RNA sequence: UAGCUAGUAGGUGGGGUAACGGCUCACCUAGGCGACGAUCCCUAGCUGGUCUGAGAGGAUGACCAGCCACACUGGAACUGA
RNA sequence: CCCGCAGAAGAAGCACCGGCUAACUCCGUGCCAGCAGCCGCGGUAAUACGGAGGGUGCAAGCGUUAAUCGGAAUUACUGGGCGUAAAGCGCACGCAGGCGGUUUGUUAAGUCAGAUGUGAAAUCCCCGGGCUCAACCUGGGAACUGCAUCUGAUACUGGCAAG
């Protein structure tokens, strides 16, 4: 509290910790897949959530998303990855980019194409 | 006129030379509070007659060794 | 010619022998815009019969307040249980820059520029009390005068 | 040595010119020692578009310091104009 | 850059007339002007703070035909300047020079104005001004170039403007199409039912 | 121990108004005795009288108006563990002008308002409203 | 990361530089820095400034300008103001 | 840059619509498919998933991700706490260090006032000028809240002397 007390000892900032340290300070990653399989998810929610083992470019390996209505993904595709935590599936922290290099777009959709990499319908 | 300062002899044990403390007082840039702050210097005198606890008033001048580019001016208050 | 303003409902339980007694709660905020602010509690069975009884408290319980054409006469603190409040006289133009509950009070009250700050809890009911003991602590400069025992130009 | 001359500054195609005396060593939009006019030839009517310290392009020559081209120029146009 | 989109869809989300059309109907008669747009038009909505102060902008920006990004600029210079930020907002926005020359008559509307503006017809001090949003200043002669001079559309306006309520800061002559800005306007002169001390609070939270 | 006398000045003021004594008294000092005058003479109290020689105790006389304490609030702002002191240009008004700073000047103690209009700031001894 | 330092601290004399100086050498004195953080480890070009912030501050040093360092890596000197 | 000619003729997309937050209905699936910044939503009547109609916000852009500051008074000097929410060492002595009852003299160290030098230009800000306006460029001011020197003030802190 005291003036002295902080002249010997100043306040020290807390360093903020990342919540995307594979990425490292990078808006995008690539990186290969080493498995593709479904997760259950945490016990409040239900389903089969796709996701996928990524070897990334800088040696990092990490579990990513894989968004949207069926894809057509398999070992040795490289894809696109970009920060986002899912929550109800633990370890997933980042989320395949659609769109990307081998990341096809969700066929047949309308609204939020450009979150999944669907080219304009004529 | 000739910019000097005033400081206590720390050592005088040196041939011809003597440590000089010149403390002072300073505003603390961030909290305030006004600072004792201690700058040591090597002075140069001539028949180390300045002993320890000496007042002195010191003068910048040449390089006079590694270390000593100041010299004494006078002694204030030679009682210890 | 008063102006009401609803700051907030609340749903609140009350868990009888038989289960849960649901009821709400409606602190609202009456003032007449020059001076004058009453903020009243309200708790009743229906929402309806909420922002009435409390409406009806808070057209009585209402104090004066020494604004200075529009805006305050110097800054002000206020403090209550959690919620500390700042309020201090803004130029003319501004207009009032200040939180909901705030924001409320100050705009009924007839307080047209003003700078504003909650720290601490922002909990309506006490963002509320601590406002209005502001404003209510703050004196006037011809009233400071009359306690100092001088005149208005020997304060200026 | 000292030479006083002209840095361009303003936009593409919309010359504004200091002028500075400097070391002519250094870099044309770089450390000068003291500026002591304009030249703007691209001023509308009306507008001066030229002004020079004529008293510090003096003490500068008078020290030594060379004069451009242009500056010279621009100093004999305006002692021409007044 | 320029909304393209049906007019009196806005005048009836913003509940009120906004002076989109020419004025030679009655807005009540050309559309369902209290009822608001779309299918769920019927019912109110209960709206926030936030609410108002958004859709007031709205108003204003849809009135004076500003888009986000330019009136933000407006606000950022009104607040610089000195005096009342709002006042200042709206001497800003009434001194663009498309809406200096619907005040001055040519034009049913500010999107007729604008064409005229754009297309070359409008000089200011005698010379062409094609940008609309140029700012006009006090003391200046806004005149229909002579190529321009005798379109029909214009003297339309011109008998349209003179069924509608004749604004006080500007003076215009009709015969010569030339008209002079000889103030800016208070904001005692302006309606008194645009309000601004939403517009200054939306920009600072 | 005692080591901010001028503190316990303020202290004994706040407390005494607070509690609706009529008067309090304190050992007393030159710098105190000045500081009472500046209050006096601006109105925040009745009066003030020192009474011994060896010892002398200052006695101020409080002032109520609506059986309340004329001094809303009185606050040490220099004080022994961080001393303040402003330049003229930077001199702080209390409550916009409705309250007094006391500042000690080269030429005295005086108030906020008349060192600015004088030319000379000097050390903020403490805020009254 | 609690001690570090033998050219290390100072003096005398010689040499050397455009110039003062352990810059170098011989000898003598046994010092000097360190809790107001020496030494060691990690990181890093610096500043005018940029972004943010009511302000104090926080982050930052791309472009423009001033300074420094480097020119495959490690050393050396020549010519020359 | 100006002028002449054809003809509306060549020129509108992106995100969102449970609350935070401006904007709702229907159909499809039925804890599956899927959404998600947080709280969450889906188990046959879904304003939260998918499509449609409608609307909202932006606009030659619109969203997503990454990073900084803010909000965060959530390192608090301005501007926080410590009986029970995290926090008073088990207790004491005590060197450095921080702070000092009252009076007088002196000192100009801190302090304050004034002046001189400097604080590059650019940048920020104010008043003007130039590009059809703006961006941009530019004229003149202050400001660089600092440092140094000199001359002054004795209230307060410090030093010395006497109490
Ligand atoms: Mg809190
Ligand atoms: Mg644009
Ligand atoms: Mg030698
Ligand atoms: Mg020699
Ligand atoms: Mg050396
Ligand atoms: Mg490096
Ligand atoms: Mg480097
Ligand atoms: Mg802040
Ligand atoms: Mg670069
Ligand atoms: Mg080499
Ligand atoms: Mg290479
Ligand atoms: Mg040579
Ligand atoms: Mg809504
Ligand atoms: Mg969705
Ligand atoms: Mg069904
Ligand atoms: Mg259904
Ligand atoms: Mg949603
Ligand atoms: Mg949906
Ligand atoms: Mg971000
Ligand atoms: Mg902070
Ligand atoms: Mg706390
Ligand atoms: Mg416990
Ligand atoms: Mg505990
Ligand atoms: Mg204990
Ligand atoms: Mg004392
Ligand atoms: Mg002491
Ligand atoms: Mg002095
Ligand atoms: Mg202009
Ligand atoms: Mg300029
Ligand atoms: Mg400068
Ligand atoms: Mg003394």
């Amino acid at each position: 509290a005291t003036v002295n007390q902080l002249v010997r000892k100043p306040r020290a900032r807390k360093v903020a910790k990342s919540n995307v340290p594979a990425l490292e300070a990078c808006p995008q990653k690539r990186g290969v897949c080493t498995r593709v399989y479904t997760t259950t998810p945490k016990k409040p929610n239900s389903a089969l959530r796709k996701v996928c083992r990524v070897r990334l470019t800088n040696g990092f390996e990490v579990t990513s998303y894989i968004g949207g209505e069926g894809h057509n993904l398999q070992e040795h595709s490289v894809i696109l990855i970009r920060g986002g935590r899912v929550k109800d599936l633990p370890g997933v922290r980042y989320h395949t980019v659609r769109g990307a290099l081998d990341c096809s777009g969700v066929k047949d959709r309308k609204q939020a194409r450009s979150k999944y990499g669907v080219k304009r319908p004529k | 006129k000739i910019r000097t300062l005033q400081g206590r002899v720390v050592s005088d044990k040196m041939e011809k030379s003597i440590v000089v403390a010149i403390e002072r007082f300073v505003k603390h840039p961030i909290y305030g509070k006004f600072i004792k702050r201690t700058t040591k210097l090597h002075v140069h005198d001539e028949n180390n007659e300045c002993g320890i606890g000496d007042v002195v008033e010191i003068r910048e001048c040449r390089p006079l060794s590694k270390t000593k580019s100041w010299t004494l001016v006078r002694v204030v208050e030679k009682a210890v | 010619e008063l102006q009401e303003k609803l700051i907030a409902v609340n749903r609140v339980s009350k868990t009888v022998k038989g289960g849960r007694i649901f009821s709400f709660t409606a602190l609202t905020v009456v003032g007449d815009g020059n001076g004058r602010v009453g903020f009243g509690y309200g708790k009743a069975r229906e929402v309806p019969a909420a922002i009435q009884k409390a409406m009806e408290k808070a057209r009585r319980n209402m104090i004066n307040v020494a604004l200075n054409n529009g805006t305050l006469q110097h800054p002000v603190k206020g403090v209550h249980t959690g919620s500390r409040v700042f309020m201090q006289p803004a130029s003319e133009g501004t207009g009032i820059i200040a939180g909901g509950a705030m924001r409320a009070v100050l705009e009924v009250a007839g307080v047209h520029n003003v700078l504003a700050k909650a720290y601490g809890s922002t909990n309506p009911i006490n963002v509320v009390r601590a406002t209005i003991d502001g404003l209510e602590n703050m004196n006037s400069p011809e009233m400071v005068a009359a306690k100092r025992g001088k005149s208005v130009e020997e304060i200026l | 040595m000292v030479t006083i001359r002209l840095a361009r500054h303003g936009a593409k195609k919309r010359p504004f010119y200091q002028v500075v005396v400097a070391d002519s060593r250094n870099a044309r939009n770089g450390r000068f020692i003291e500026r002591v006019g304009f030249f703007n030839p691209i001023a509308s009517e009306k507008e001066e578009g030229t002004r020079l310290d004529l008293d510090r392009i003096a003490h500068w020559v008078g020290q030594g310091a060379t004069i451009s081209d242009r500056v010279a120029a621009l100093i004999k146009e305006v002692n021409k104009a007044a | 850059a320029r909304y393209l989109g049906p007019k009196l869809k806005l005048s009836r989300r913003e509940g009120t007339d906004l002076f989109l059309k020419s004025g030679v109907r009655a807005i009540d008669t050309k559309c369902k002007i209290e009822q608001a747009p779309g299918q769920h038009g019927a019912r109110k909505p209960r709206l926030s703070d936030y609410g108002v102060q958004l859709r007031e902008k709205q108003k204003v920006r849809r009135i004076y035909g500003v888009l986000e990004r330019q009136f933000r600029n407006y606000y950022k210079e009104a607040a610089r300047l000195k005096g009342n930020t709002g006042e200042n907002l709206l001497a800003l926005l009434e001194g663009r020079l498309d809406n200096v020359v619907y005040r001055m008559g040519f034009g049913a509307t500010r999107a007729e104005a604008r064409q005229l503006v754009s297309h070359k017809a409008i000089m200011v001090n005698g010379r062409v001004v094609n940008i609309a949003s140029y700012q006009v200043s006090p003391n200046d002669v806004v005149s229909i170039r002579e190529k321009a001079k005798k379109q029909s559309r214009v003297k339309a306006a011109l008998e349209l403007a003179e069924q509608r309520e004749k604004p006080t800061w500007l003076e215009v002559d009709a015969g010569k199409m030339e008209g002079t800005f000889k103030r800016k306007p208070e904001r005692s002169d302006l309606s008194a039912d645009i309000n601004e001390h939403l517009i200054v609070e939306l920009y600072s939270k | 121990s005692m080591q901010d006398p001028i503190a316990d000045m303020l202290t004994r003021i706040r407390n005494g108004q607070a509690a609706n004594k009529a008067a309090v008294t304190m050992p007393s000092s030159k710098l105190k005795v000045a500081i009472a005058n500046v209050l006096k003479e601006e109105g925040f109290i009745e009066d003030f009288k020192v009474e011994g020689d060896t010892k002398p105790e200052l006695e101020l006389t409080l002032k109520y108006f609506q059986g309340k304490a004329v001094v809303e609030s009185i606050q040490r702002v220099s004080r022994p563990g961080l001393r303040i002191y402003k330049r003229k240009d930077e001199l702080p008004k209390v409550m916009a002008g409705l309250g007094i700073a006391v500042v000690s000047t080269s030429k005295g103690v005086m108030t906020d308002r008349a060192a600015r209009q004088a030319g000379l700031g000097g050390e903020i001894i403490c805020y009254v409203a």
